[PDB]
This record gives structure tokens, C-alpha cells and sequence, in this order.
């Protein structure tokens, strides 16, 4: 609905309830793809958000930062699991590897966190 | 132009606005990951802390391994404590009963801790072996607990009097919504007394599971009265019951409309009755009537989620069930046992439970005159059945089911086939071809014939099996009969029923077959369950042997057959040797007990974790 971007159905988001100058070109167009696919009144409705998240995890990230500026909290919670299921079943290290953190703890510290994770069943 | 990028200082989800870095951990809900996520930086770890939902505390709270621990082991926003699994199992946990003063301040200061972990629990688990356990653990959560669920597979302490066990919670918790008391065992009387004079806190109750750990013959009509009659606001109510019209106290067509008057705004309600095959009651008929199952049903327009599982049969339900779709209409969950009528399916059309077209799940148990008409007119009705299951069921065929599964295709996930005459292994699972690629669930009784095993396509949806055999019976012909590949298979559980001295010891040097489940890629977490198969060891050996085989078993949860004179359910050696071998195991739970020390589990296996002997039945051995 004349979504002007910042480089040159929209209602989903609760702050369009019009410069955008915080949200991209290309993660604009990801996010109105969002909303037309969603706005229909099952499997393939769900099928499609994995298809709509295998994107690469630097505009995965935008898409975050979009979707919590704008409200679309559909949108919000689905980029959000994705990032959660990447740190499902890994190491403390492949989660690392895998978002580019550095182990910021002493060797006491993350005694700690250990001896901490003993008194919770898995 | 375009450059590949290479070493990077920044971390994106290091970057995000530490709100955002809690909303990702939130839906983290594996423990292990969320474990792992909190070693991996102290901004994560912050972020695990302060989003875990639920917890179920590890190991001893008395121990000062728990009371010395640093106040960065805090999680402000946990809803559900289960304080259940605490060490020892079983022990009477803050208890004021001596084996004087230092036992009251020793309490207050392990609630003190447990409360500065826990500030805001709003669901609590606990083991309960007396009410004093309630009364030094509530005054910390009394203002916010609002389900509370409480397990005592032990003895009722005789000197208690009657309520005595749900006092303190409805003298001080007045957040109270939900009370489950499912696996938590006393008596019916207490029950009522309780809940019939405390006015204040009953009347505000919305749940209530009275199951008392399957240790009572069922609530009588002088009971469930009462208790009805003081909570109007029940919403969720399960309760075993008794039925049995020979008992001039039984729960009949008055008592049911009389429980739906007093709780008009139920929208679950799961009767059942507590089986006991010395009666076998099969055919004896039941105090309810259908005449009285409708103006029961009218009394219900919010009910869901209704179970009526019963062991007395109940004649022409037809027109009930038809009633039933009416004066219900948001009915979609539905089991019923013992049954009869519940589809004629004469005079086409869709009579019976065929009329509740919004039925997303059924489950029929002992219904004897539900034929292949039934089940052809049920899959024109219930267009949005999830969830099928017959048990018991005697006139049902492979046609029947293999019809059903075909034109129920977009929606049947999950089938369950227990106990059918016509209806054997080999042959029901070639009837459920047309969801074979996607059935999810299945749950069968064992049937060998014996020709075409030893002596297809892929179930590529198939991630929860669920296995009943007989004391004797092998496993190893279920690779013969169509389960032969079953890629996502995760979880297994089997049951073994029958008595042992009565079926002829197998050849030794035989196995039930546990190591013909290795061609299983993902298979992870097994539950078997050998309590009601009955020299022991030699049992044991039969059902355990080639466990070991399996190199993906992850979880595992196992249960000792019971004793003929003995309250003790101990493993026997060679059964602790088979185990032991398991090294792929992380968590392993044995519902009963062992004379070997927990740690040889724990030094036979490498990356085992979690270990506990819960026994979960009703005698409970109390070790101390």
C-alpha cells in the first residue's frame, strides 16, 4: 500500500497503525512477502515459512531487527524460533562457531554455569 | 565486485538488543540446548537465567551443594517448579515429622533458598508425604501459586484425619486455580472432607484431577456430590468413578446430571472406571442409560474434551451421541469404553457418534456392535478426525480400517488398534498403506501369524510407536509384518501383560527380540514396561538382551516386573549387567529398585547424566 523504504497487505505491522527509515530495500521485500503470503482466511501455510527462512543468517538478522521495529509479532516469533532451533543439539563451542561468539568466561565462571546446570533434569 | 568477507569481530546475535536476546532463548525449550547455550557467553547465560519457563530441580536441596550456591543461579521468570524428582525419591521433603527446633529453621532456610531461585512460581510440583511439607514451602508462593500438583505413591499416614493432606493449601494458598491429584494417593473421604469445608478457596477452582494414583475403586455418588456441589467453577474435572450397579452408591444417571447441574461451565470432564480383572465385569450392564446420557449432555454446551471410559457397557448410545453433537457442538475429543451402539449406520445417512462432525479425536474401547458400517460412516461425518483409535472391538476388519485410513488421508495422523479380534499385526499394518507415508503415531497388540514373517514402502512420518505384547511373545517378527524401515522413528514404548507361570518358559538361548530395533536410525527413547508380565533373572535376560545393540538409545525408562510376595521390584544381576552396557545412554530412569550402587550406571556408561529409581506405584517401599 505505497510502502515508501529508506534506499529510494500493510497493516500486519501495528506501527503502521510512510517513511520506514529504518528497514532496508531487500528486507522490506522479504517482510511484505511475509505479510501477503500470511493474510489468507494448515501444512502448506507452515510449509511455506520454512521455505520464506532458508535465507543466509546476515539477512536472517535484519529480518529480526525488522520485524521487532515494525510489530509484526507473527513475523517476530517465527525468525525468532529459527534462531533457536540453530542452538539446539550443539556444543557450547559449535554455538560459537555457529553466530561468532567469543567465551567470555574465566575458567571459574564457567565452572559455575556448570556446576549451576547440575540441579535442572534434562 | 562482490568480495567474499572474512574474519569478523562482530557477532549479530551478540548485537541484538539484550530484550531480543531473551525473546530467542525463550523458545529454546530443550534443556540440554538451553544448558549448553548458557556456556557458550555470560550474555547468553544471562539470557538463559531469566527466560527458562519451567525447571524440575536435580538432585538434594538439604545437601549444602544447593544452600551455597551463588545468587547468579536465578530464573526471575519461572512459571513451573517441579520439586517431584528432588533426592532421595520419595523422602518426605521440609518435613516436620521428626526420623526438634533445628528441624524448623533448617526448613525455613532451604525455602528461603528455594524461593530466591524460584521468585515467582505460579506452578509447583512436589512430593508430598505429609501436610507439613505444604505448610513450610507455600509461605513463599502463597500469593502466586496457582496449580498445584502433588504425588504420594506412599502410604496415607493412618493418623492423619480426613482432609488433612489439601489443608494448607486451601487454608493459604488463595491463588489456587488448578489441584492435581492424580498420582497423589489418600483416601476418597479425604478428598471431600476437604474440599466440602473450605468454601473459600473450593469455590474458586477451576481443575481438579482426582485420580489418586489409580489406588481407589472410584469416586461414589456420595462423594462426587459434594464435591461438585462446592466448586461451580470447575472448568476441568477428571475423577475415577464407580459404576458398578451392584453398589447402591454408584455413579448412575442422577449422579451424572446432577455433577453437570452443579458444574454447568465444564468444558473437560473424564470419567473412568477403575478396572479389576478379578470381577470382569465385560457385558454387565451399567446404572447410566442413554435416556439420561442426553439430558446429561444438554446440561454441558461449553464440554470439549469429553471421556467417559467405562468397564459396565452402556446399550443404544446412538441417539446419546447424536444428542451429544447437538447440545455440544465445540465437542472434538472423544473416548468412549464399554460403549454399545455407537453407530447403526442402518439407514446411511450418519447416526451416531457419525453425527459429531467436529470430532478431531476418538477413541472407542469394548464397543461390540461397531462393525465395518461404522467405520464406513464415521469417515463420511468426522472429516477432521486427527486422532482415530478402536480398542476391544471384535467386529472390526482390515477393510474397515484400511477404508478409514483411505479416506481420512489429509487429516488421520495418529491410530491406535489394541486388542481387535480381526485385526492382527501383519494385517492391520498393510490396511493402514494409504497413510503409511503419513501416520505419526501408531499404537498395535502383537499378533504373529505364522507364515509370511522369517520363522512395503517407508513409514516416513512414523515418530511414536507404541508396542503391547504377551508375557513370552517375541518382538522380532514386527520387522516381518511392514515395519521393516522407519527412518524418523524416535520414540518406542512396550508393554508386556499376562501371567508368567502359566505361559511355558521360552528355550533358553531365545530373546524377545530388543536387538532386532538397531536397523531404527533415530530410535532414541524407549519405554519398557514389564511390570504386569507375572527364575526372575532368567525373565529379565529374556526381555533384556541385545538392548545394547541398540546404538542410538538416548532415554530410557524401565520397569521390573512386580513380585508374588514381595513390595520390592528389584533388578536382578544379569538385568543390571545388560543395562550397563548401554553407552549411548544419557538419562536412565528403572521404576523400581537395584542392590547395585547408582554409580556403576554411571562408570559403565560414559555420558550418562540423570539416574533415579522412581517407584511410581501405589505401595511404595519406603526405605527410611
Amino acid at each position: 500500500i505505497v510502502l515508501k523504504s529508506s534506499d529510494g497487505v500493510a497493516l500486519e505491522s501495528q506501527t503502521i497503525a510512510v517513511p520506514l527509515p529504518n528497514v532496508t530495500s531487500k528486507i522490506l521485500a522479504k517482510v511484505i512477502e511475509y505479510c501477503k503470503r500470511h493474510v489468507e482466511a494448515d501444512d502448506d501455510l507452515k510449509a511455506w515459512d520454512a521455505d520464506f527462512m532458508k535465507i543466509d543468517q546476515a539477512t536472517l538478522f535484519e529480518l529480526i531487527l525488522a520485524a521487532n521495529y515494525l510489530n509484526i509479532k507473527n513475523l517476530l516469533d517465527l525468525t525468532c524460533q529459527t534462531v533457536a532451533d540453530m542452538i539446539k543439539g550443539k556444543t557450547p563451542e559449535e554455538i560459537r562457531t555457529t553466530f561468532n561468539i567469543k567465551n567470555d568466561f574465566t575458567p571459574e565462571e564457567e565452572e559455575e554455569v556448570r556446576r549451576e546446570n547440575q540441579w535442572a533434569f534434562e | 565486485e562482490e568480495v567474499e568477507e572474512g574474519r569478523s569481530s562482530s557477532s549479530a546475535i551478540l548485537d541484538l538488543p539484550e530484550p531480543l536476546l531473551l525473546h530467542i532463548l525463550s523458545f529454546l525449550t530443550d534443556v540440554r540446548s538451553r544448558h549448553r547455550a548458557a556456556l557458550a557467553c555470560g550474555r547468553m547465560r544471562a539470557a538463559e537465567r531469566a527466560t527458562r519457563s519451567e525447571l524440575s530441580l536435580r538432585g538434594d536441596p538439604r545437601s549444602p551443594g544447593f544452600l551455597f550456591l551463588s545468587h547468579a543461579f536465578r530464573f526471575p521468570a519461572l512459571e513451573h517448579l517441579d520439586l517431584s524428582l528432588v533426592s532421595p525419591w520419595g523422602h518426605p521433603l521440609l518435613s516436620s515429622v521428626p526420623p526438634p527446633e533445628a528441624i524448623s529453621e533448617q526448613n525455613a532456610f532451604i525455602a528461603a533458598r528455594l524461593a530466591g531461585c524460584f521468585p515467582a512460581v505460579t506452578s509447583l510440583a512436589v512430593y508430598c508425604r505429609d501436610p507439613t511439607t505444604l505448610a513450610n514451602l507455600t509461605p513463599h508462593w502463597q500469593a502466586s501459586l496457582r496449580r498445584v500438583k502433588l504425588v504420594r505413591w506412599h502410604q496415607r499416614p493412618p493418623t492423619l484425619p480426613d482432609g488433612a493432606d489439601l489443608e494448607p493449601l486451601l487454608e493459604t494458598c488463595a491463588a489456587l486455580r488448578e489441584l492435581d491429584l492424580s498420582e497423589f494417593y489418600c483416601w476418597t473421604e479425604d478428598v471431600v472432607r476437604a474440599l466440602t469445608t473450605h468454601p473459600s478457596a473450593t469455590a474458586a477452582l477451576t481443575h481438579l484431577d482426582l485420580g489418586l494414583a489409580a489406588a481407589t475403586d472410584g469416586f461414589k455418588s456420595s462423594e462426587l456430590g459434594p464435591i461438585a456441589a462446592s466448586c461451580p467453577n470447575l472448568r476441568k474435572l477428571v475423577a475415577p468413578c464407580l459404576f458398578n450397579p451392584r453398589f447402591s452408591d454408584c455413579v448412575g444417571d442422577d449422579a451424572l446430571l446432577s455433577l453437570a447441574t452443579s458444574c454447568p461451565r465444564l468444558t473437560v470432564l473424564r470419567l473412568s472406571e477403575p478396572f479389576e480383572a478379578a470381577a470382569n465385569i465385560q457385558r454387565e450392564e451399567a446404572a447410566i442409560t442413554v435416556a439420561g446420557l442426553v439430558a446429561f449432555f444438554a446440561a454441558l454446551p461449553a464440554l470439549e474434551d469429553f471421556t467417559m471410559d467405562l468397564q459396565h457397557n452402556v446399550l443404544e448410545a446412538a441417539p446419546a451421541m447424536e444428542a451429544l453433537a447437538r447440545r455440544c457442538p465445540r465437542i472434538k475429543f472423544l473416548t468412549l469404553g464399554s460403549f454399545q451402539g455407537l453407530c447403526k449406520a442402518s439407514w446411511l445417512h450418519l447416526d451416531g457418534v457419525a453425527v459429531c462432525g467436529g470430532l478431531e479425536s476418538l477413541y472407542m474401547k469394548n464397543c461390540q456392535d461397531l462393525t465395518d458400517a461404522s467405520l464406513a460412516a464415521i469417515g463420511r461425518g468426522c472429516r477432521r478426525l486427527a486422532k482415530f483409535g478402536i480398542h476391544g472391538c471384535d467386529l472390526v476388519t482390515s477393510a474397515g480400517i484400511r477404508r478409514l485410513a483411505f479416506t481420512l488421508r489429509p487429516t488421520l495422523k495418529e491410530v491406535t488398534v489394541l486388542h481387535c479380534r480381526l485385526l492382527h499385526t501383519a494385517e492391520c499394518l498393510t490396511a493402514l498403506s494409504p497413510i503409511r507415508d503419513r501416520i505419526e503415531s501408531l499404537e498395535i497388540n502383537c499378533v504373529w501369524n505364522t507364515t509370511e514373517n522369517l520363522y512395503l514402502g517407508s513409514w516416513e512420518m512414523l515418530r511414536s510407536l507404541s508396542l503391547w505384547f504377551s508375557a513370552g511373545q517375541l518382538l522380532s517378527p514386527l520387522i516381518s509384518a511392514g515395519l521393516d524401515s522407519c527412518p524418523v522413528l524416535e520414540e518406542i514404548s512396550i508393554k508386556v501383560e499376562g501371567d508368567c507361570r502359566t505361559c511355558p518358559r521360552p528355550a533358553p538361548r531365545t530373546i524377545f527380540g530388543l536387538s532386532d530395533l538397531a536397523g531404527f536410525p533415530v530410535l532414541a527413547k524407549m519405554k519398557l514396561d514389564l511390570s504386569e508380565a507375572v527364575d526372575l533373572s532368567l525373565w529379565e535376560r529374556f526381555y533384556l538382551h541385545g538392548i545394547e545393540s541398540l546404538q542410538t538409545l538416548y532415554e530410557l525408562d524401565y520397569w521390573p516386573p512386580q513380585d508374588k510376595d514381595v513390595h520390592h521390584r528389584s533388578l536382578t544381576l544379569p538385568a543390571v549387567g545388560l543395562i550397563q552396557r548401554c553407552v549411548g545412554l544419557r538419562k536412565l530412569f528403572i521404576h523400581g529398585t537395584t542392590h547395585e550402587h547408582f554409580m556403576t550406571f554411571f562408570l559403565s556408561i560414559p555420558n550418562l547424566r540423570d539416574m533415579q529409581l522412581r517407584e511410581d506405584y501405589y505401595p511404595a517401599p519406603e526405605n527410611d
